[PDB]
């Protein structure tokens, strides 16, 4: 439906341009390599990676953080704040310590989808909108994941969480609120996108290198 | 109101050629100034420049 | 008996991705376990014209659901330097709804991948090759750079790869949430910095494309199949499928089905055979089947009626009024609201939408509010023929295929489920006074 979320930027006290931030030298370095994978005329084909790295230090992008962006790459402002705005990986808002994303397209909606969107919501207290005030819980609607065979699936802090019943993504919020890492993957006995029983496929051993290679090479 | 006195200050003339309006200037007895009729000269347009290797006129949004 | 007529079981030693449930190791060892770069010296030192050769007698049709003949499309890219450098650009965005093929390629087995990257330069004359990663996919992208450097250490790719004298470098770029940038000019253009903006054609991206160079989009199904094909020869890989219609393909079923799955068959195995033997047939039995998307959300869906004997490839599925896509199965069942799918499919392409042109920014979303409409019931049966009408405008009309894929379902929606929209507005009519 509605977007929720505006694309003209108005200055805060938390959020202005003289708001602090700056890379660590680490980050710079990584900057660096980052610069040095493209032509030397082009820099602002780096404009990307070093804003999502910006956000991965920072856990949000304020305008500070766009504006030295565009200084540290000459590139002008607009064209950070374009990148910014057109992307749904930046977060131009604070947001919880873990950020849970549910699939609510048509192959996973098909396969009860709305079972983990009310668990989670059930169990944490807010909305799709909303964040938790511990402020370490967000919960978003995501179009596809691309693991539309495992379903409902969940993504966290950039993880994957498949083959969920109610029960598991709760069991998975428990354990993330009490400072342990839950195990990615499918929560079936199956551990990839294989069939949930039989091995239908692929259950001769793999041949070696010569197998069936033509003559003449 | 905008009031005036000549009666000419609407009068507007259309023609096919400026020959034509020469002629009915003259024949009319009127003096008259002519102007060269001004025409957007052709441009050369490339839509593969907006992305160019080297050159300047590469587009930095679309 | 040539010019076989039933297709559908192959067996493990014809496939190609025998690590696609990653079951074995896919660090290096396992690749050469398993036969990956295998003489790619002497495949690199045969030049690029028997490598394109080779891609054109295979008949290997583009798997990024386009169907453009392979090679054809990278001798597109055969012609002698000016000056520019050279790229191939591996596409990996992965944004159809019901497709998970690469995903499994990149994480369970990218040597694949990354040989095929390096002979499909060698053929097309690229100086490197970019990876554009769907961002979601941060394991993926993470693995594929740990085979990446396994491969540069071990001299396979970098300076002098294998020892066929040939400079070649693999990058690894990550997008951040965006389905347009899967199109090849929107992926180029999100490449060098800008909005995942698709650009016209011409002129084409071998002319000017990354940078302003010649480059080559595949998808990386298609790149990861191109060494196999030159080891075993074109001729192996064309016995498979129909004429045309050559090959082996990765299908991804998923939806109402017992067992969802992502299993390697021949191209032209029937839809019926496919669903009961690998996904453990429709969920209720085979009789409760109600519809099925064959080839990922922008092609239009199919009654129970045609599933019986449909085939899985291009030109049976385009006669079917459907297309084959990138060959990701979404299964409905008879208890499936199938105005509430469609319409939910509508939203998608609704948020998906880059909003370059008029066409797709402002139709696409049309479509979705009368979509919503309909799904209620509010509207009346003209409705249908003017949904019919706006879609018709949309598509063929917009910078990209979006406009095509958000069209289409509503089109097959109208086609084959007309009565539902039109008692569901009855019985909103008369519920509603
Ligand atoms: N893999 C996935 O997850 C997704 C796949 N798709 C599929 O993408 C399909 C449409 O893709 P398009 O690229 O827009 O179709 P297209 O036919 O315009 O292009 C297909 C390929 O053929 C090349 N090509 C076509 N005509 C050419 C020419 N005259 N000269 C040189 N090269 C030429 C193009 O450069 C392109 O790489 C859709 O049918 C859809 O099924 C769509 C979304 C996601
Ligand atoms: C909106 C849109 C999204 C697309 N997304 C992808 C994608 O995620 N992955 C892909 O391989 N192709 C995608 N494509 C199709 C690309 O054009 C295709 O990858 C490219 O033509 C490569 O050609 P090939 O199929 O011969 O490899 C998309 C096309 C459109 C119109
Ligand atoms: S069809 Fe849609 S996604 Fe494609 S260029 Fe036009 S507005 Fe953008
Ligand atoms: S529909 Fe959920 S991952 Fe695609």
């Amino acid at each position: 439906g509605a977007g929720g979320a505006l694309f003209v930027h108005r200055d805060t006290p938390e959020n202005n341009p003289d708001t602090p931030f700056d890379f660590t030298p680490e980050n710079y370095k990584r900057i660096e390599a980052i610069v040095k994978n493209y032509p030397e005329g082009h820099k602002a084909a780096a404009v990307l990676p070093v804003l999502d790295l910006a956000q991965r230090q920072n856990g949000w992008l304020p305008i500070s953080a766009m504006n030295k962006v565009a200084e540290i790459l000459q590139v002008p402002p607009m064209r950070v704040y374009e990148v910014a705005t057109f992307y749904t990986m930046y977060n131009r808002k604070p947001v919880g310590k873990y950020h849970i994303q549910v699939c609510t397209t048509t192959p996973c909606m098909l396969r009860n989808s709305d079972s983990i969107l009310e668990a989670i919501q059930k169990k944490l207290g807010i909305k799709v909108g909303e964040t938790t005030p511990d402020k370490l819980f967000t919960l978003i609607e995501v179009e596809c994941l691309g693991a539309c065979v495992n379903a409902p699936m969940v993504q966290i802090n950039d993880n994957y969480y498949e083959d969920l019943t109610p029960k598991d993504i709760e069991e998975i919020i428990d354990e993330l609120k009490a400072g342990k890492i839950p195990k990615p993957g499918p929560r079936s006995g199956r551990f990839s996108c294989e069939p949930a029983g039989g091995l239908t496929s692929l259950t001769e051993p793999p041949k070696g290198p010569g197998f069936g290679v033509q003559a003449g090479l | 109101w905008s009031s005036t006195a000549d009666p000419l200050s609407n009068l507007v003339l259309t023609f096919s050629t400026k020959e034509d309006a020469v002629a009915f200037a003259e024949k009319n007895g009127w003096s008259f100034d002519v102007e060269e009729r001004k025409v957007p000269k052709p441009k050369s347009k490339s839509y593969g420049a907006n992305f160019s290797w080297n050159k300047r006129t590469r587009v930095s949004t679309k | 008996a040539p010019k076989k007529t039933s297709f559908g079981s192959l067996k493990d030693e014809d496939r190609i991705f025998t690590n696609l449930y990653g079951r074995h190791d896919w660090r290096l060892k396992g690749a050469q376990s398993r036969g990956d770069w295998y003489k790619t010296k002497e495949i690199l030192l045969k030049g690029p014209d028997w490598i394109l050769g080779e891609v054109k007698t295979s008949g290997l049709r583009g798997r990024g659901g386009a169907g453009f003949p392979t090679g054809l499309k990278w001798s597109f890219m055969n012609k002698p330097s000016d000056g520019r450098p050279k790229y191939l650009v591996v596409n990996a965005d992965e944004g159809e709804p019901g497709t998970c093929k690469d995903r499994e390629i990149i994480r369970h087995d990218p040597h694949k991948l990354v040989e095929g990257c390096l002979v499909g330069g060698r053929a097309m004359g690229a100086r490197a090759a970019y990876i554009y990663i769907r961002g979601e996919f941060y394991n993926e992208a993470s693995n594929l750079q740990v085979a990446i450097r396994e491969a540069y250490e071990a001299g396979l790719i970098g300076k002098n790869a294998c020892g066929s004298g040939y400079d070649f470098d693999v990058f690894v770029v990550r997008g951040a949430g965006a389905y347009i940038c899967g199109e090849e000019t929107a992926l180029i253009e999100s490449i060098e910095g800008k909005q995942g903006k698709p650009r016209l054609k011409p002129p084409f991206p071998a002319d000017v494309g990354v940078f302003g160079c010649p480059t080559t989009v595949a998808n990386v199904e298609t790149v990861a199949v191109s060494p196999t094909i030159c080891r075993r020869g074109g001729a192996w890989f064309a016995s498979f499928g129909r004429e045309r219609n050559s090959g082996t393909k990765l299908f991804n079923i998923s939806g109402h089905v017992n067992h969802p799955c992502t299993v390697e068959e021949e191209m032209s195995v029937p839809l019926k055979e496919l669903i009961e033997k690998h996904a453990g047939g429709v969920i209720g039995g085979w009789d409760n089947l109600l519809a099925v998307i064959p080839g990922g959300s922008s092609t239009p869906l199919i009654p129970k009626s045609v599933c019986e004997t449909v085939l899985m490839d291009f030109d049976a599925l385009v006669q079917a009024q459907t297309g084959l896509g990138t060959a990701a199965v979404i299964v409905m069942d008879r208890s499936t609201d199938i105005v509430k799918a469609i319409a939910r499919l509508i939203e998608f392409y609704k948020h998906e939408s880059c909003g370059q042109c008029t066409p797709c920014r402002e139709g696409v979303d049309w479509m979705n509010k009368v979509m919503a409409r309909f799904v209620k019931g509010d509207a009346r049966p003209a409705e249908i023929d003017s949904l019919w009408e706006i879609s018709k405008q949309i598509e063929g009309h917009t910078i990209c295929a979006l406009g095509d894929g958000a069209a289409w379902p509503v089109q097959g929606l109208i086609r084959h489920f007309r009565p539902e929209l039109e008692e569901r507005m009855q019985q909103f009519a008369l519920q509603h006074q």
